[PDB]
C-alpha cells in the first residue's frame, strides 16, 4: 500500500506516459536497413534494401557500443530517423554451426583406448571443467591437439565424447569445405568460422579429415595455386594473429597429416601430439564387449574366440563384424545372434572391407 | 436494389489506393508483424484487430 | 466502367483470392491487390492475362484481349516464306 505507491505507482505511471510517445515513433511501416558508420556527433548512415542513402542522428533505445558496421537497425517512414537497433534472434545466422544437441555419447563406448583417452582429456576437458588447475599453476593451457593414425582407430569418437561432459559449444567441420569455387571466398569463410564461435561460450573448433589441397583432381572448384596460399595461411593467422583469452580450442585430425603444410601447425600453440596404433588381443576383448553389450548373443558364441580370430584389425573393423552379424540375423529375424553369423561376418570383412596395405615389408 | 447500391458505392473502392503485397517474416510481443515486400525491403506494421 | 477512360496503366493478373478481388502486377514492378470491376468476370480472364490499371489508385479497369504486344515477334510472320525446303 505505502511501498507500492512510492515504487510501483511512479514507475508504472512513467511507463504508460512514455508508450504514448512510442506511437508517433515506433508506429509507421518502420523501414529497416544496414548500418554503415557512426560518429561522436550522434549520427549514422543507413542503407535500406531499396538502396537509398540517408544521414540522420541517433535516437533513443540504442547504445553506442551496440552500433557496429554491418548490423541491422530500424528506420522511420516519414522522418526517416533511426528508431533503434534490432538484434538478430532465432540462432546466430547460419544454423549448420553444429550446435551439438548433445546425443550424450559417453566414454564407455570408446573404452579400451583409455591409455590415449586421458591424454586429450587433460589438454581439453580439464581446463574447461576445472580451470582452477591451470590458472593457479601459471602455465598457459594448450589450444588443442593434433591426431594422426590409420583409419579405424576411433579418432572421430574420441573428440565426440569430450564435448559431451564439457556441456559447452563444440564444432564439427569437414576439411573439404575450406576451399570454394569462387576466388577469394576461401579465406573469407575461415574468418567467419572462428569469429562466430569465439563470441558465444568457450567453443572448440574441430575440423575432421582434412584432405584440403592435395591430390586435387578437381575440375569445378579448383582455384589454381593462389587459393593454396590464401586458404591455408588464413587458418595459421587465426592461431597467431587472432587474439584470444584461451577459450577457443582448435583440434585437427585426419588420416595423413604429412601432406599438409607443417608450417600451419606451428607447435608452439599445440604442445600435445597423440598418435594411434592397432589394438592388441587384450584391448579387442574390451571393444568387442562394448558392441555386444546391447546385442543379444547366443550361448554358443564366445567373446575370446572372436578376438583370437582377429588379425590386423582396427576399432572400426570390430564394429563392422558386429554390424554384419546383426544383418545376417535380421534377415532370419533372430533375437539372439547364433555362432554361424559370426563365421560368415569375419570372412566378408577380411575380404572386402579389409584390404592389404601397401606397406608390404616382412 | 442491392446491385444498384453496390455499383454506385464502388467509386470509393476504385479511387482507393489499394494495398501492397508482402510476406510475414517474424513477430514480436508488441503485436507488430514484419512484412517483407518483394520489390521493396522489409517493414514492421501493426496486425489486424480481427486476428 | 467508363470513369477510367484514357489514363490507364498496363497490369498483369496473377492469382485469384476473393470474389471480385484479385492481385495484379503492373509494368512498374509494384504489385497491388484491388477489387475486380463489376462488369468484368474471373472466368473471362486467364491466370497470365494482362489487364488495365488506374494511374494513382491502380484499381482494376478492363481485361485486355489475349494478345500481348511486348516486343520481338509482336503480330506474326512478315515476308518469311522467301525460300523452300529443297
Amino acid at each position: 500500500f505505502v511501498s507500492n505507491s512510492e515504487i510501483l505507482k511512479p514507475f508504472e505511471k512513467k511507463q504508460e506516459e512514455e508508450k504514448k510517445q512510442l506511437e508517433e515513433i515506433r508506429g509507421n511501416p518502420l523501414s529497416i536497413g544496414t548500418l554503415e558508420e557512426i560518429i561522436d556527433d550522434d549520427h549514422a548512415i543507413v542503407t535500406s534494401p531499396t538502396m537509398p542513402d540517408y544521414y540522420v542522428s541517433i535516437l533513443s533505445f540504442v547504445d553506442k557500443e551496440l552500433l557496429e558496421p554491418g548490423c541491422s537497425v530500424l528506420l522511420h517512414h516519414k522522418t526517416m530517423s533511426i528508431v533503434g537497433v534490432l538484434q538478430d534472434d532465432a540462432d546466430p545466422m547460419v544454423s549448420v554451426m553444429k550446435m551439438d544437441k548433445s546425443p550424450t555419447e559417453s566414454y564407455s563406448d570408446i573404452g579400451g583406448l583409455e591409455s590415449q583417452i586421458q591424454e586429450i582429456k587433460e589438454s581439453v576437458e580439464l581446463p574447461l571443467t576445472h580451470p582452477e588447475l591451470y590458472e593457479e599453476m601459471g602455465i598457459k593451457p594448450p589450444k588443442g591437439v593434433i591426431l594422426y593414425g590409420a583409419p579405424g582407430t576411433g579418432k572421430t569418437l574420441l573428440a565426440k565424447a569430450v564435448a559431451n561432459q564439457t556441456s559447452a559449444t563444440f564444432l564439427r567441420i569437414v576439411g573439404s569445405e575450406l576451399i570454394q569455387k569462387y576466388l577469394g571466398d576461401g579465406p573469407r569463410l575461415c574468418r567467419q568460422i572462428f569469429k562466430v564461435a569465439g563470441e558465444n561460450a568457450p567453443s572448440i573448433v574441430f575440423i575432421d579429415e582434412i584432405d584440403a589441397i592435395g591430390t586435387k583432381r578437381y575440375d569445378s572448384n579448383s582455384g589454381g595455386e593462389r587459393e593454396i596460399q590464401r586458404t591455408m595461411l588464413e587458418l595459421l593467422n587465426q592461431l597467431d594473429g587472432f587474439d584470444d583469452r584461451g577459450d577457443v580450442k582448435v583440434i585437427m585430425a585426419t588420416n595423413k597429416i604429412e601432406t599438409l603444410d607443417p608450417a600451419l601447425i606451428r607447435p608452439g600453440r599445440i604442445d600435445r601430439k597423440i598418435l594411434f596404433e592397432n589394438p592388441d588381443l587384450s584391448t579387442k576383448k574390451k571393444i568387442l564387449g562394448i558392441h555386444t553389450s546391447k546385442m543379444n548373443l547366443s550361448e554358443d558364441v564366445n567373446l575370446e574366440t572372436l578376438v583370437t580370430t582377429k588379425d590386423d584389425l582396427s576399432g572400426a573393423d570390430i564394429q563392422a563384424m558386429c554390424t554384419e552379424a546383426g544383418l545376417l540375423a535380421l534377415r532370419e529375424r533372430r533375437m539372439q545372434v547364433t555362432a554361424e553369423d559370426f563365421k560368415q561376418a569375419k570372412e566378408r570383412v577380411m575380404k572386402n572391407k579389409v584390404e592389404e596395405n601397401l606397406e608390404g615389408l616382412y | 436494389n442491392d446491385k444498384v447500391r453496390f455499383i454506385k458505392d464502388e467509386l470509393r473502392l476504385l479511387q482507393e489506393p489499394g494495398s501492397y503485397v508482402g510476406e510475414v517474416i517474424k513477430i514480436v510481443s508488441d503485436k507488430k508483424v514484419l512484412v517483407k515486400v518483394q520489390p521493396e525491403g522489409k517493414y514492421i506494421v501493426d496486425v489486424a484487430k480481427d486476428i | 466502367k467508363r470513369i477510367q477512360s484514357v489514363p490507364l496503366v498496363i497490369g498483369q493478373f496473377l492469382e485469384p483470392i476473393d470474389q471480385n478481388t484479385g492481385i495484379v502486377s503492373s509494368t512498374t514492378g509494384m504489385s497491388y491487390v484491388v477489387r475486380i470491376l463489376s462488369t468484368l468476370d474471373r472466368e473471362l480472364l486467364k491466370p497470365s492475362m494482362s489487364v488495365a490499371l488506374h494511374r494513382h489508385s491502380n484499381a482494376l479497369v478492363d481485361i485486355l484481349p489475349p494478345d500481348s504486344d511486348s516486343s520481338i515477334s509482336v503480330m506474326g510472320e512478315n515476308e518469311k516464306p522467301d525460300v523452300t525446303y529443297a
